[PDB]
């Protein structure tokens, strides 16, 4: 058999383990038949290119789709009323309900309701017609077209980039740093001033007037002269109405701070300094590396001068180490995207940029809860593909003494002690949730334990929140840092110090018990993956584990028993754990953003204190409209995400087939089958190619756990949509 | 197939044969244990990988090491 | 170098009982690879899965272990 | 009888005893000082 | 004003090229 | 002025209305009242529960501080008194034997001489007997 | 159904070959592929 | 004979605890207006809430394996 | 299963004429239904020493105690 052509043991297989098989390990570069270095890395080149390519095509189908069948140019005229279309609905399978339930929006057919915000992204960058829209599509297909060609011509034989290319790390830190990170940066400063601003103040700039009028009536003079004071005077007022002149400033960079008092955004002169100060940081952080002039540090050795007299070795070696590794590389990614796109969910849901953004509570909470669970996942694949590192690409002679080599000196202690907090966390956070249940059980809910948040409320104090009185920094009007007549003080001290805004939003005791929950899951969840990780090369129980490679079923029955053993194991288990501890997180969010909303914030200040109030205010309460989108009376707007709701509620218990039955009962009820098909008259004519088996026991744990994930995600992205809709939208 | 390792640290202690159900294994002569004799795996082609005889080594670890590869009719042990 | 009635710790790094202490149970004449035999406490992971105990003895050769009594 | 005090002498009646024993010392503390949030 | 079926189809053949390169650099990535 | 947020239960309206019909736990019928005079000394928050605080500050000592020291003695009481039991029955000849069957004249010995625990642990450690050399102890391969 | 955006007709006939004749299509030449004796 | 001992004692148990903690005479006058009853609650943390009103003023956990039936079925 | 899933796809698609309902497509239990009424004959003529059916569950009248319904034809 020919497929799978990378792989010969996979071809010679009878069954249907090939296919599966040969699916499954595709895109692992590193383990193909005859398979070299440059080869690989040209490989992953070619699909580095492809990947970018499917992101820009991917970004012109929104802005085609939104462009063709939405509401924009409606939308803008009247954000705090019209609802976002996102793209029209053709289902031939319709019935007539269904078609007067989903025409919404003001339309006329069938259609959609965006939540992803990309409505209020292009309105605050200045799109106000879709024939912009339009031409940023087709652009976006001709830039996926230039990439797709760039990947097959750095394919070709003489344009096959040589490995030297691959491991200059000094050039591509420097080149990355100052051009992908600073220029670009710098360019989007342009773009806000140029073109955003003057669009906010209610002046059309394309590219046909662009380059006649100047963003600022005195242009170039004062930032070559000096006089950059100048282009910080008149900012906008308060009294501004956005995309209008009314009460608009001349004020191109400036830091008022605060957030805009109609659009309760923050300030685009705001957005121009910080990126464009962010652009000359990072342009000269990207001066830092020597390529070949001879000025600049050499990473080698800046590692093997910083050691250590406590690790012996400090960081020596660790430069050949990383570069040689793929999978450390890939790793560092992974953390560093996962961390920051926390980081960029936090500090989104909390600083809104795009106009009347926070009116719009569902997006809000869709984009939180998007990019909190891609962060999740990107801080799993960290691990993973480090554990991978530990398996295939560490070397104990080479990094002898290092901190690296170290962390397995020391890894037992390293397990236990995380055990321990973990279990510390977990024995008290359960007792006292379980202890104010079962008290107000007993219809005395006045004995509960109910423990305020000081440290996070002394936090918001420090940052100048007066509502706690604790009068410390930038609450006390006294001190030194309160007093430093910085500008941006008195916006920022207005909008902290308003509770209107998600902005350092109010805590209390609840608050305190779902953060310390909050922080359990993630001890154990990383308790999981760094067990998995250390214990990759070996232990006690399989002192041979690296060996085996990395995604192995087990040892066989002997020694004890030995299912679920490999590091692929661990990761394997360490999922669930992250979608438990998301599930946490987003409920948590949730319910208190919905208290906002609202105005009833007392709901969960009362009731998060006990189990029951979040199984019967929030899961019960919140559910009504969600499941009677189609009813025996009949059918409204939120039939899809019930049907995406019982969806979800399905594919999760299917899983369980996968995750609870093991393979030889499969096996053997298969064998019988085989036998019935082949005793079968008039079905013996049609015969199999590859011999039916069972999933393999790897893919069997790894099919269960993507069926349990995809209704997890289903499950409660329908709930969470449905229900801020149907509450607010 | 599957491979079948016997290492240096055989005791000639014959378990390892005798729990191997598709005859994979044998006793040959040695001279590096007391008994004399050493495990061999010449018709490893029939190894399933059920791994029964590692579970009767009784050696530290074990002397003898099963690395599952590619899969055959044989070693899938496939009636059909 | 050793005999019957001494106490020694393991240098395997890949046996059970690595860092343990365990009696040297009896030697034997030249020509065999590992002719100390160790005898440990605590038994190791040998058996079948859900067995009640393991193996509590081993064969090691003498540069594997180092002398306490 | 020396195999009855042995018996007894076995850990899952010894910890019931010791469990029981706490169970009662709680629950006389707690009928005679009910609600105590904290130490004043 | 909304789009007009003329941009539409210029959309779809523009894409057509996109298409084509995909094509080639699949074909040359599978050797 | 550290809580502004916050008000003594004494001073809480909440409170006020809410603990006229504080229940009986036990058949004590004064044990609701007896509640309501012990929670009029905390400070309570806009629903009239009793809040504490774990700053670290004396003033609300007893809402932690008091009962940390109180688990303290007695986990440390029991931590120590199994970790004799377990050392000193090692050297029995059967200390797996002796782990399902307990020895009770032992343990009872060993219970009652664990209330100067601390002093005890803190000779140890001193003595060198309290933990062991990194040397002396099995390790998984790396 | 039909809508109001320009070039109605256009999901018509593209949504049947998306979900008819791209996945029957691709479907049929995999299975073909993956079914190729030798050249392993 | 174990489980048969066993199976007697936990039947003696239900007999005498339909007999002194329970309204059956109670009940057995207005059997309409009175629920069941054979369990009562210590007041020790507040579980006397579980006492809760059955009729006819007495107060213990409303029991629904139909043992006053039985009995009244039996004279 | 499917006749649910399918239901379920029905009642959500504003399509409640294509379900498997009792005012839509409908899956009698007639074998049951016929026993049910030879059941209830049955003190007639079948078993002409009987008073009443076996059981009001297979039909007849609807026997009440109190203002609770007792027990009446389960269809
Ligand atoms: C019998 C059930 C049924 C069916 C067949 C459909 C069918 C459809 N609905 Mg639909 N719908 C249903 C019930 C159903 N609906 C119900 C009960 C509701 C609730 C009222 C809705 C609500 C609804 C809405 C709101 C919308 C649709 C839309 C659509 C269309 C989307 C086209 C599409 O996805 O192509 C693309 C196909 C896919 C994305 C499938 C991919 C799935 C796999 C897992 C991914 C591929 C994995 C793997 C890599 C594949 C390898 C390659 C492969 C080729 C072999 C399609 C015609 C949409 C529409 O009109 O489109 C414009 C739309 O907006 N439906
Ligand atoms: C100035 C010159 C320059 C520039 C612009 C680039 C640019 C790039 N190189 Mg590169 N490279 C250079 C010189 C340069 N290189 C040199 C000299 C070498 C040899 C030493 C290399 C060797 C090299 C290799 C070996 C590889 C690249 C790759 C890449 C691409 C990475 C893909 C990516 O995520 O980008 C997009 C990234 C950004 C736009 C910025 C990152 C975003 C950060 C996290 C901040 C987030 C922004 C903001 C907060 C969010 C915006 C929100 C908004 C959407 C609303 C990127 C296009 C990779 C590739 O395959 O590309 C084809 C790759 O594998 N380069
Ligand atoms: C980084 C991207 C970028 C780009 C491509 C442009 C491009 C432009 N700007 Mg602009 N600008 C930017 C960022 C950018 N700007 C930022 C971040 C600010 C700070 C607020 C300004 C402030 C600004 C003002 C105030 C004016 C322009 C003007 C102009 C236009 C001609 C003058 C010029 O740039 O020659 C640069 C010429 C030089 C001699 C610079 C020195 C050589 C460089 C380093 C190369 C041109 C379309 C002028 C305009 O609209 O034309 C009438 C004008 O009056 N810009
Ligand atoms: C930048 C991203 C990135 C990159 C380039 C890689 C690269 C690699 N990973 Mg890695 N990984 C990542 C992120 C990344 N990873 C993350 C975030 C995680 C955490 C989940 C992992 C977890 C991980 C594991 C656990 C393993 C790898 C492995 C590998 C290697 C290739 C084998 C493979 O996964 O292909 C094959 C990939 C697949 C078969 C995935 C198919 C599953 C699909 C995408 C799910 C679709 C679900 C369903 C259809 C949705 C339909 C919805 C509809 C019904 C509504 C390769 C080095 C493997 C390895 O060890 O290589 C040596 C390996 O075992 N990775
Ligand atoms: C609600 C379900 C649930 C619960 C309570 C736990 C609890 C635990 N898991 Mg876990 N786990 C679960 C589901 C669950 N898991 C699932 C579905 C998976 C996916 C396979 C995993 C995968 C997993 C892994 C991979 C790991 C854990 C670990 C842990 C421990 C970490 C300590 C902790 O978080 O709290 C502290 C513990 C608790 C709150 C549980 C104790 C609860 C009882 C009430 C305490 C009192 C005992 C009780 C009185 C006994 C009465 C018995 C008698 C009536 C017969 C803990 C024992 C980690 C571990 O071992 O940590 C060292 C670990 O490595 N789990
Ligand atoms: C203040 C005086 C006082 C009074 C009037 C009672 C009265 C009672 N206790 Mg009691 N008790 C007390 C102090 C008191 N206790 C103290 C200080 C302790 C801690 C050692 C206990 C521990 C205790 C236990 C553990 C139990 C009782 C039980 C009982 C009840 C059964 C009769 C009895 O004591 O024999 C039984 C006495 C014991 C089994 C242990 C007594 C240990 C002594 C006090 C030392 C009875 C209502 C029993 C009960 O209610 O049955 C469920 C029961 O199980 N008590
Ligand atoms: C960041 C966490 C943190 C930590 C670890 C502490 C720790 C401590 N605080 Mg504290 N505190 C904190 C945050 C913190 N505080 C914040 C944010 C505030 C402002 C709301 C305060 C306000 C505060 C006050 C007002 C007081 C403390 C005091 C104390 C000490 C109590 C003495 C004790 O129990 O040890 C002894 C333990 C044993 C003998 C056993 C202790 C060292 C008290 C003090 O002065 O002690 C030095 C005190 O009066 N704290
Ligand atoms: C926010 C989370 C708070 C808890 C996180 C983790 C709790 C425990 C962390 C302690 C680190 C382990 C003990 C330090 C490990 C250790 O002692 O390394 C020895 C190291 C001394 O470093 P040297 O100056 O020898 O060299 C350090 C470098 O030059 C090379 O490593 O001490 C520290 O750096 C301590 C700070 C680590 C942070
Ligand atoms: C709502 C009902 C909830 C119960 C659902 C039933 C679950 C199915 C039952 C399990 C299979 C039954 C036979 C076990 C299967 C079997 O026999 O053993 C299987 C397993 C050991 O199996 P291996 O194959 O490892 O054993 C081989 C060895 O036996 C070598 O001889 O033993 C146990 O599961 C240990 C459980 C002992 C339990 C320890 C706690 C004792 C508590 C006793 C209190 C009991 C309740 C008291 C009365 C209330
Ligand atoms: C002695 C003993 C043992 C052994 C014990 C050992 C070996 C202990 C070893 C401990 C080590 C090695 C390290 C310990 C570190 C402890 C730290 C870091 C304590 C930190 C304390 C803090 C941060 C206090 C914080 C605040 C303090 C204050 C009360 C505030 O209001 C509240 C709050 C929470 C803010 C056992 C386990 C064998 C048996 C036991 O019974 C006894
Ligand atoms: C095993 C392994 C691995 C893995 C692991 C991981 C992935 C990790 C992660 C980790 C992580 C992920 C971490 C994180 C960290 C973080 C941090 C460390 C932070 C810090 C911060 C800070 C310090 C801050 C500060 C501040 C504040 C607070 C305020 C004000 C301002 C400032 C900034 C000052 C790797 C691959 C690597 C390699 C190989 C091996």
């Amino acid at each position: 058999t020919k497929f799978p052509k990378f792989s010969q043991d996979l071809a010679q297989d009878p069954t249907t383990r090939r296919i599966w098989y040969g699916i499954a390990t595709a895109h692992d570069f590193e383990t193909h038949d005859g398979m070299t270095e440059e080869n690989l890395y040209q490989k992953i080149f070619a699909s580095h290119f492809g990947h970018i390519a499917i992101i820009f095509l991917w970004t012109s189908g929104t802005l085609f789709h939104v462009a063709w069948q939405g509401n924009f140019e409606q939308w803008i005229k009247d954000p705090l009323n019209i609802r976002p279309i996102a793209h029209a609905i053709w289902d031939p399978h319709f019935g007539e309900g269904a078609v007067n339930a989903f025409t919404q929006a003001g339309a006329s057919n069938p259609v959609n309701i965006a939540y992803s915000g990309v409505y209020h992204w292009f309105y605050t960058i200045g799109m106000t017609t879709n024939q912009e829209l339009y031409s940023g599509a087709v652009f976006l297909l001709v830039l996926a077209s230039l990439f797709l060609f760039a990947g097959w011509l750095h394919l070709q034989p003489k344009f096959r980039p040589s490995l030297a290319w691959f491991k200059n790390a000094e050039s591509r830190l420097n080149h990355h740093l100052a051009g992908l990170f600073g220029v670009s940066s710098l360019a989007w400063a342009g773009h806000l001033v140029h073109v955003a601003i003057p669009e906010a103040r209610g002046q059309h700039v394309g590219w046909d007037n662009f380059l006649s009028t100047p963003p600022h009536p005195a242009g170039l003079m004062p930032f070559f002269t000096g006089n950059w004071g100048v282009y910080a005077a008149d900012p906008d007022t308060a009294g501004h109405i956005f995309g209008t002149s009314e009460g608009a400033g001349t004020a191109i960079l400036t830091f008022l701070g605060g957030f805009h008092p109609q659009t309760e955004s923050l300030w685009l002169t705001d957005i121009a300094h910080h990126h464009l100060a962010i652009a000359v940081i990072f342009i000269i952080a990207g001066h830092m590396y020597r390529t070949n002039w001879g000025i600049g540090h050499s990473i080698k050795e800046i590692l093997n001068a910083h050691k250590g007299p406590l690790t012996g070795a400090g960081h020596t070696n660790l430069y050949d180490t990383i570069n040689n590794s793929l999978h450390f590389q890939l790793g560092l990614a992974l953390a560093s995207l996962g961390v920051i796109t926390s980081l960029v969910a936090q500090h989104m849901y909390s600083l809104p940029s795009y106009a009347f953004i926070a009116q719009d509570h569902t997006t809000q909470a869709a984009l939180y809860t998007h990019h909190q669970y891609i962060a999740g996942f990107l801080m799993v694949g960290a691990f993973a593909h480090g554990a991978i590192f530990f398996v295939r690409d560490y070397d104990p002679v080479a990094n002898k003494d290092n901190v690296l080599a170290r962390m397995l000196e020391h890894k037992e202690a390293l397990i236990s002690h995380l055990s321990w907090v973990s279990l510390f966390l977990g024995f008290h956070t359960l007792g006292l949730y379980v202890h104010n249940d079962v008290v107000v059980a007993f219809g005395t809910p006045e004995k509960q334990i109910l423990i305020e948040p000081v440290f996070a409320q002394w936090i918001q104090a420090t940052s100048g929140k007066a509502l706690y009185g604790f009068d410390v920094l930038l609450s006390n009007p006294d001190s030194i840092a309160s007093t430093t007549g910085a500008a941006w003080l008195p916006g920022w001290l207005d909008a902290i110090n308003s509770g209107t805004n998600s902005l350092f939003l109010t805590i209390g005791p609840g608050d305190f018990l779902v953060h310390h929950a909050i922080a359990l899951g993630l001890h154990t969840t990383a308790l999981i993956l760094i067990k998995g990780a250390l214990d990759a090369r070996g232990s006690k129980l399989m002192p041979d584990k690296k060996d085996f490679g990395y995604s192995f079923p087990c040892d066989g029955p002997g020694r004890g028993g030995t299912c679920d053993i490999s590091a692929w194991d661990a990761f394997y288990l360490a999922m669930f754990w992250m979608l438990n501890t998301l599930g946490w997180l987003t409920f948590y969010w949730h319910w208190k953003h919905l208290g906002v909303w609202s105005g009833n914030v007392a709901q969960f200040n009362e009731n998060s204190t006990y189990l029951m109030g979040w199984f019967r205010d929030y899961l019960w309460a919140n559910s009504a409209q969600l499941i009677n989108g189609y009813n025996p009376y009949g059918v409204n707007n939120l039939s899809v995400w019930a049907w995406m709701f019982l969806f979800g509620h399905l594919v999760w218990a299917t899983g369980f087939m996968f995750l609870i039955s093991w393979r030889g009962y499969w096996q053997e009820l298969i064998e019988t089958i085989v036998w019935a098909h082949e005793r079968t008259p008039l079905a013996n004519l049609v015969r199999w190619k590859d011999k039916p088996v069972a999933l393999s026991i790897v893919q069997a744990r790894l099919v269960g756990l993507a069926h349990f994930t995809v209704g997890y995600v289903l499950t409660y992205a329908a709930f969470l949509i449905a229900s801020t809709a149907g509450k607010f939208g | 197939s599957h491979s079948v390792k016997i290492y240096d640290t055989c005791i000639g202690c014959t378990q390892c044969v005798r729990a191997c159900p598709l005859d994979v294994l044998e006793m040959v002569p040695w001279d590096g244990c007391k008994a004399a004799q050493i495990a061999s795996s010449p018709r490893t082609e029939d190894c399933v990988g059920c791994k029964r005889c590692e579970t009767a080594c009784p050696t530290d670890f074990l002397s003898i090491r099963v690395y599952l590869g590619a899969e055959t009719t044989r070693s899938m042990g496939l009636a059909y | 170098a050793l005999n019957r009635g001494d106490k020694v710790r393991i240098k395997r790094t890949e046996s059970y009982w690595y860092g343990d202490v365990g009696t040297v149970a009896s030697v034997e004449k030249s020509g065999i690879l590992y002719p100390v035999i160790v005898r440990f406490d605590r038994v190791n992971y040998n058996g079948f899965s859900g067995s009640a105990s393991g193996v509590n003895t081993n064969n090691f050769a003498e540069n594997e272990l180092e002398l306490v009594q | 009888m020396d195999g009855l005090k042995s018996f007894l002498s076995t850990a899952p009646v010894m910890i019931m005893a010791l469990l029981t024993f706490t169970a009662g010392i709680l629950i006389e503390f707690n009928r005679f000082y009910p609600d105590l949030l904290f130490h004043p | 004003m909304a789009l007009s079926d003329t941009q539409i189809l210029a959309a779809l053949v523009v894409a057509l090229l996109p298409a084509f390169l995909a094509f080639r650099l699949s074909t040359e990535l599978y050797k | 002025d550290d809580f502004a947020n916050l008000t003594p239960c004494s001073e809480n309206p909440a409170y006020l209305a809410k603990s006229k019909n504080f229940l009986n736990t036990t058949n004590d019928p004064n044990s609701g009242k007896i509640r309501a005079e012990r929670y009029a000394s905390a400070l309570c928050g806009p629903e009239g529960y009793p809040h504490l605080i774990v700053d670290g500050r004396f003033t609300h000592a007893g809402d932690f501080l008091i009962p940390s020291i109180l688990f303290l003695y007695i986990a440390g009481w029991i931590g120590w008194v199994g970790r004799s039991y377990l050392i000193e029955i090692r050297e029995s000849k059967n200390p797996e034997m002796q782990e399902v069957v307990i020895n009770v004249p032992l343990a009872i010995k060993k219970m009652l001489g664990g209330f100067l625990w601390p002093l005890a642990a803190v000779g140890e450690y001193t003595s060198g007997k309290l933990v062991m050399k990194d040397s002396e102890i099995p390790t998984s391969p790396r | 159904m039909d809508g109001s955006y320009a070039a109605s007709y256009l999901p018509w006939i593209l949504i049947p070959m998306v979900g008819w004749l791209f996945p029957a299509v691709t479907m049929g030449l995999l299975f073909i592929h993956i079914e190729s004796e030798g050249e392993g | 004979f174990g489980h048969l001992a066993v199976v007697f004692v936990w039947l003696s148990g239900m007999y005498f605890h339909g007999a002194k903690f329970s309204n059956y005479e109670g009940w057995l006058a207005d059997p309409t207006h009175i629920k069941p009853s054979a369990q009562v609650v210590w007041p020790i943390v507040g579980q006397g809430i579980l006492n809760g009103d059955v009729g006819g003023g007495f107060h213990g956990i409303q029991i629904t394996s139909g043992l006053f039936y039985l009995w009244r079925a039996s004279g | 299963f499917g006749l649910y899933i399918h239901n379920d796809t029905m009642r959500a698609l504003g399509r409640p004429q294509d379900m498997f309902s009792d005012t839509a497509i409908q899956l009698q239990p007639i074998f049951a239904q016929w026993v049910q009424h030879l059941h209830t004959l049955a003190p007639g003529a079948t078993a002409p020493n009987a008073l009443a059916t076996a059981s009001y569950a297979f039909g007849g009248e609807t026997i009440a105690v109190a203002g609770k319904v007792a027990m009446m034809p389960i269809t």
